[PDB]
């Protein structure tokens, strides 16, 4: 007096079957090995998240001004820390905000000049930190204007 | 066109995975049938090349 | 004949009472400094904080412990993984406070027992016998090194190693039940099937040989004197033991070969204890046994409980209690 | 005063093992 | 020391005149058997059975 | 005959050596002891500070 | 406590150097065949 | 219809059938296995 | 233990292990500062270089109280750092008025005789 | 997800890791064919 819910995988499914697209019912996931739909609705990525991205580049320049103040008072850890602490957001900003090939090239020049500061901060060479910073900030102030 | 070419590519490789070691482990049937497997081995790599162009062109279209 | 000729002939001399060999150049001075520190630390060691919470734990006999409750503690949590010899303390007062003599005994147990493996081989090469006895001794070395090294390595500190004492090992087993659930680990299930079946077959093979013994003694003498040392005749009947044991279960199973049989005696404990020693030491790296909590669910959605849930209700009881003030944060990651 | 009894028995077993290794009844081939 | 990250770890020249002389002085005993004797390859499965 | 061979083998070996030394003196403006004696140093920005632990 | 660091390191590289020059001492020849 | 599961199991079958017949074929062939 | 200037010239990785991190910095020179209403002290490093515990002592015929020089069982976890508090002058004399920082160091110091004396080395309030 | 051309062959890709186990199974099949010489 049962006929328990047999649910072969092709048959009916309430809560326990993993039929990978059956109980999703034309919502059509990304792949069959994932529950979510692909990317079509409810987040336009071109909407106003660009306040936050431009705010990264705004406070990027301010921390980069802090660097030659901490080379004179020879504090090599502060040069390596302030180049990571807030600056972590800059790669996720600049790469996500660069669109054309010209902006990608002015990204590439900015990142090499940013990495030569941290290398020269590791090597503890004060004149190479200040020189690469001038190469850095001028590559930022170029890239901000290319928008 | 890529999906049909790799469908033929799997079905040729089924015959290769089966019939080649059966013809290798036979002490007679290799030296006679080697020119039948040469034709299919040359066809097989010549299908890899014709499927690598297909992804190569039809990504950067 | 050089001075080094009269030396290597003496080290590898088989005529010595105890073989020294070239692993014994490691084994003897490493195990003698592990026994000697153990006898001194089990008797006279001052108390140690395992948890690095500055609450010292009394391990020695002279400070009011039994043989069972006494132990040699592990090192301090504050030390962690750091190699902490005598000379990196500022005083032996401080070396013995932080759990220094754990690392002195453990690192010399595991060099000396590894060198006890090679010496079991090196002599088996010197006496011309087939050289694989030390591979059977690999299973306790696997087991000891997983418990004293690899589980400290995986968990980050030597304070997680098993302490050297009878009530101390019981603390090690319970805490490792809670976070880790070793009972629901099949790599642990395999070696308890190597210890049950190990002592199963030792009782079997002992009882089939001593049943089928050939008549030499009298009623008034031990039956062990029917075997003189170094005989040439077999001291028992293989055909009567096999004919007994074949009717006990099966003809085709319970096989003939007395030489293939002792391999099966050599395999089944040693293969079992290899598996638990990899069972402890994968869970050193926090890959726990089976978690079947809240798996059985009815139509409505409510958790129906299993025997796994009262099992993991034990683990909650040991989880909330172990090292109860060393925790400041909700999850037990460390 | 029971730590005397503990160390007497532990060293007691260590003595018995020393006589059991070095003063054993040797087996002979004869 | 104690995670000073030393090479074969060691913090003084005094232990350099312990590593090298205790290797060497148990090495020169090894030399006293095996000095002035070379060559003589054998081409067998681990014979090396010269004396 | 050994010596003429040993002279010649070092003749062939030293010519590549002078080309090495002449090229390293251009690639860096320092001598050999300021290169090999610089690559054995734990350079100052990597080397640890020292030993400041007290004896008490 | 440097003197203990010397003496322990005397005796470690002592017994280890025995081990090194034991198997370099034609240990394959230490054999009940030849 | 989950055509994935209806494709995933025959490709289990067609793989397990394939190399095993290289057993069976070279035994009906009888040649030097 | 040198000045705060060239402690700051070291990266973290090359202090890491040296035992420098307990060491208070040093000062060179004699000068005046004349604090202002609104200043404070910021990096208050406080390291004890010797401990001493009251006891009953034996000497020539008589027993009394004094302090033994005693040794620490905690390795290096004994100094205070980065303590700050607003400095004030009211009656011409300068007051400190501690507020924050690492203001305790849970040490334990073993007496000659085997006895362990744990305490908190505090600057609290 | 595979590239959109190759997304048809997803269950054939889904078996492909298992196959190196199944060679080791023939090594006992092939002995049973040869009847364990
Ligand atoms: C090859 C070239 C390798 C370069 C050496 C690598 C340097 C390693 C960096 C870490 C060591 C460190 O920063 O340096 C730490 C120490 C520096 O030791 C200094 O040593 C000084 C000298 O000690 C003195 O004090 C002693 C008192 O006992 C003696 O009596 C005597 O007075 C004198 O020796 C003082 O002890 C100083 O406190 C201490 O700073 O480095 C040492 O000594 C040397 C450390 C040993 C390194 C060599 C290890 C390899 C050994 C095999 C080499 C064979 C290779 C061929
Ligand atoms: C430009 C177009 C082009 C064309 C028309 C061909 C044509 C051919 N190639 Mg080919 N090939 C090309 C470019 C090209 N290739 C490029 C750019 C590469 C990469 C370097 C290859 C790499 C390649 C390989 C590796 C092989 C072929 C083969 C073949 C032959 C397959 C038919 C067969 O079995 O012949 C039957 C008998 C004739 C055929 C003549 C196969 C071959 O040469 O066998 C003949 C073969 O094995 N090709
Ligand atoms: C018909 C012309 C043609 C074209 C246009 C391409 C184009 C391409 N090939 Mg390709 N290829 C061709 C013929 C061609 N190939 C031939 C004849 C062969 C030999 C059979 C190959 C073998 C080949 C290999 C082995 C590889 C490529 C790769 C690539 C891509 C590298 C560029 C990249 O990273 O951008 C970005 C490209 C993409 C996002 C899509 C790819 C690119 C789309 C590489 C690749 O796939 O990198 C990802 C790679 O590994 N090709
Ligand atoms: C077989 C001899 C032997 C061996 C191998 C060891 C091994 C060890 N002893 Mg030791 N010890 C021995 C005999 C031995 N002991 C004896 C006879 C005594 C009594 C005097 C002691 C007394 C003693 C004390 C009191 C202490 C040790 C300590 C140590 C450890 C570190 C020592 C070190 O850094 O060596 C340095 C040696 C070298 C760097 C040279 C070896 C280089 C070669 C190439 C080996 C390569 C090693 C690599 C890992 C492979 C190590 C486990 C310390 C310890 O355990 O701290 C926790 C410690 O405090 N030992
Ligand atoms: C029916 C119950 C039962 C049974 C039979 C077992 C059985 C086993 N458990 Mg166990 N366990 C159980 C319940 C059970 N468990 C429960 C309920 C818990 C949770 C509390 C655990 C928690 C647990 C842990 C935490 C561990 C085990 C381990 C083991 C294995 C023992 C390994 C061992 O000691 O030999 C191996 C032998 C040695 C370790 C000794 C090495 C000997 C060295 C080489 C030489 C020693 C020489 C000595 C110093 C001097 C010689 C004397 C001379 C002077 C005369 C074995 C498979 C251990 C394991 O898996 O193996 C690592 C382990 O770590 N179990
Ligand atoms: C009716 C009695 C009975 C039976 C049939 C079993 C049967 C079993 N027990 Mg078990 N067990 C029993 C009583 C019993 N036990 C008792 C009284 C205890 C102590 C409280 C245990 C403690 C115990 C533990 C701790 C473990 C088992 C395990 C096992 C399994 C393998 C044992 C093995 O391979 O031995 C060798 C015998 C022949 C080859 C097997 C299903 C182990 C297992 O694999 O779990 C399934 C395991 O982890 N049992
Ligand atoms: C023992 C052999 C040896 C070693 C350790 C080095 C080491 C070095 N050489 Mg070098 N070199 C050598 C042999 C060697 N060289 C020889 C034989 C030649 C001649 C072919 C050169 C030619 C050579 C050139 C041309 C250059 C080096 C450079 C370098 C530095 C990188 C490094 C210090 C480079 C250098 O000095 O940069 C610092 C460099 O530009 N070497
Ligand atoms: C030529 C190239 C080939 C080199 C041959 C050398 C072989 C070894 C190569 C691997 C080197 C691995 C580094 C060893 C690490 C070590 O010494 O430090 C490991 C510890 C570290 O030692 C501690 O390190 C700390 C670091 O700050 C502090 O300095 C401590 O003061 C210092 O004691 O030392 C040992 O434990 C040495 C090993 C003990 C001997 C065991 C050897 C067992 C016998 C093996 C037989 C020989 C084979
Ligand atoms: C009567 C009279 O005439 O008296 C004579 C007669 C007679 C017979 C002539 C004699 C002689 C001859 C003498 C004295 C001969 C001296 C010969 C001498 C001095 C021969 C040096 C060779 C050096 C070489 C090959 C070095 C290669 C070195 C090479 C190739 C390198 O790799 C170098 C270097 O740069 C690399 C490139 C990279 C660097 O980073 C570091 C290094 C270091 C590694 C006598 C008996 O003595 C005196
Ligand atoms: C030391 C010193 C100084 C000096 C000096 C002096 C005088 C230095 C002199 C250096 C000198 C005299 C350096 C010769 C090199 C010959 C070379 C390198 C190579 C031949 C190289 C090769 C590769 C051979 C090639 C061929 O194999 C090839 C390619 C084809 C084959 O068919 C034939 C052969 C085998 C031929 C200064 C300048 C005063 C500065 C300082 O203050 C003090
Ligand atoms: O020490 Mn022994 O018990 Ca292995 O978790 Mn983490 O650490 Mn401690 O806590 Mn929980
Ligand atoms: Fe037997």
């Amino acid at each position: 007096s049962v006929f328990g819910l047999i649910g072969d995988g092709t048959s009916y499914s309430e809560g326990a079957a993993y039929g990978t697209d059956q109980a999703d019912k034309l919502y059509s996931p990304y792949s069959v090995y994932s529950p979510e739909g692909e990317k079509s609705l409810y987040k336009p990525d071109s909407a106003e998240y660009l306040a936050r991205k431009k705010a990264v580049l705004a406070e990027t320049k301010n921390r980069l001004q802090k660097i030659p103040g901490y080379v004179d008072k020879k504090e090599w850890f502060n040069v390596k820390d302030e180049l990571t602490r807030y600056m972590y957001e800059t790669r996720g900003a600049v790469r996500s905000l660069s669109s054309s090939v010209t902006q990608k090239e002015k990204a590439e020049v900015f990142f090499r000049a940013l990495e030569d500061t941290y290398g020269a901060a590791t090597l503890k060479k004060g004149d190479a930190v200040k020189a690469s910073n001038d190469k850095a900030i001028a590559a930022l102030d170029a890239f901000t204007a290319t928008l | 066109m890529i999906t049909a070419l790799t469908a033929l590519f799997v079905l040729v490789s089924l015959a290769l995975v089966v019939t080649v070691p059966v013809a290798l482990a036979t002490p007679g049937e290799w030296e006679t049938s080697k020119d039948q497997f040469n034709k299919i081995f040359q066809l097989w790599v010549g299908l890899v090349v014709a499927i690598a162009t297909a992804d190569g062109i039809s990504t950067a279209i | 004949v050089s001075l080094w000729e009269r030396f290597c002939a003496w080290i590898t001399s088989t005529e010595n009472r105890l073989y020294i060999g070239w692993f014994g150049c490691l084994m003897f001075p490493t195990l003698l400094t592990a026994t000697s520190c153990f006898i001194i630390a089990f008797i006279a060691a001052p108390p140690v904080d395992i948890d690095g919470i500055r609450e010292p734990v009394s391990g020695s006999l002279l400070y009011g412990n039994n043989i069972i409750s006494g132990a040699v503690v592990p090192s301090s949590n504050a030390i962690g993984m750091h190699f902490y010899p005598i000379w990196e303390a500022a005083s032996v007062d401080e070396w013995l406070y932080n759990g220094g003599p754990y690392q002195l005994i453990v690192l010399h147990f595991l060099l000396g027992v590894s060198a006890y493996m090679g010496r079991e081989w090196e002599l088996s090469y010197r006496l011309g016998m087939r050289p694989w006895i030390f591979v059977a001794f690999s299973a306790p070395v696997a087991a000891a090194s997983a418990v004293f090294l690899v589980y400290p390595i995986g968990q980050g500190s030597f304070s997680d190693g098993m302490p050297l004492g009878i009530s101390g090992t019981f603390n090690f087993m319970l805490v490792f039940q809670a976070e880790h659930n070793i009972l629901m680990h099949p790599f642990h299930m395999a070696g308890v099937a190597g210890v049950f079946g190990g002592s199963l077959f030792s009782a079997m093979h002992g009882s089939l040989v001593t049943s089928s013994l050939i008549r030499e003694t009298t009623e008034n003498e031990s039956t062990n004197y029917g075997y003189k040392f170094g005989q040439e005749e077999e001291t028992y009947n293989i055909v009567a033991a096999h004919g007994y044991f074949g009717r006990l279960i099966f003809q085709y199973a319970s096989f003939n070969n007395s030489r293939a049989l002792h391999f099966f005696l050599a395999l089944w404990p040693v293969v079992g204890i290899w598996i638990t020693a990899m069972g402890i030491s994968t869970m050193a790296f926090n890959l726990n046994g089976f978690n079947f909590n809240q798996s059985v669910v009815d139509s409505q959605g409510r958790v129906i409980n299993t025997w796994a849930d009262i099992l993991n209700r034990a683990n909650l009881g040991i989880e909330v209690m172990h090292e109860r003030n060393a925790h400041n944060f909700p999850l037990d990651l460390a | 005063m029971e730590a005397l009894v503990y160390t007497f028995l532990l060293i007691g077993t260590l003595m018995v093992i020393f006589f059991a290794v070095f003063f054993r009844e040797t087996p002979r081939i004869l | 020391n104690a995670r000073f990250a030393n090479g074969k770890p060691q913090s003084i020249e005094a232990k350099y005149i312990m590593r090298s002389p205790a290797e060497w002085d148990r090495f020169m005993r090894f030399m006293d058997r095996y000095a002035e004797a070379n060559g003589l390859g054998f081409s067998s499965x681990x014979x090396x059975x010269x004396x | 005959e050994e010596k003429r061979l040993q002279e010649l083998k070092h003749c062939r070996l030293a010519m590549i050596g002078v080309f090495g030394l002449w090229a390293q003196a251009q690639a860096s403006g320092v001598g050999v002891t300021e290169q090999i004696g610089a690559a054995l140093t734990t350079p100052d920005y990597y080397a640890k500070a020292g030993y400041f632990l007290p004896e008490g | 406590m440097l003197t203990l660091k010397i003496l322990v390191y005397t005796t470690v590289i002592f017994f280890v150097s025995l081990f090194i020059f034991g198997f370099l001492s034609s240990d394959p020849s230490r054999n009940p065949n030849r | 219809d989950t055509r994935l599961l209806v494709i995933a199991a025959p490709v289990l079958v067609a793989a397990s059938w394939a190399l095993f017949n290289i057993g069976r074929l070279a035994i009906q062939q009888i040649q030097r296995l | 233990a040198l000045t705060k200037s060239q402690i700051n010239e070291l990266s973290y990785l090359q202090v890491k292990g040296t035992g420098l991190a307990n060491r208070c910095a040093e000062v060179v020179g004699e000068d005046s500062i004349k604090p202002k209403p609104g200043a404070k002290l910021v990096d208050m490093c406080i390291e004890p270089k010797a401990w001493a515990v009251e006891e009953e002592v034996g000497k020539a015929g008589k027993t009394e109280k004094k302090f033994v020089n005693s040794k620490v069982m905690t390795r290096q976890t004994y100094t205070l750092d980065a303590i700050e508090g607003p400095i004030t002058v009211d009656g011409g004399k300068i007051t400190f008025s501690e507020k924050e920082g690492i203001d305790y160091a849970a040490t334990t110091v073993q007496l000659p005789g085997g006895e362990r004396v744990p305490f908190l080395f505090t600057v609290k309030d | 997800k595979l590239p959109e051309a190759y997304a048809f062959l997803n269950p054939i890709v889904d078996v492909m890791p298992v196959i190196p186990v199944l060679f080791f199974l023939l090594a006992f099949v092939w002995q049973a064919a040869v009847s364990f010489r």
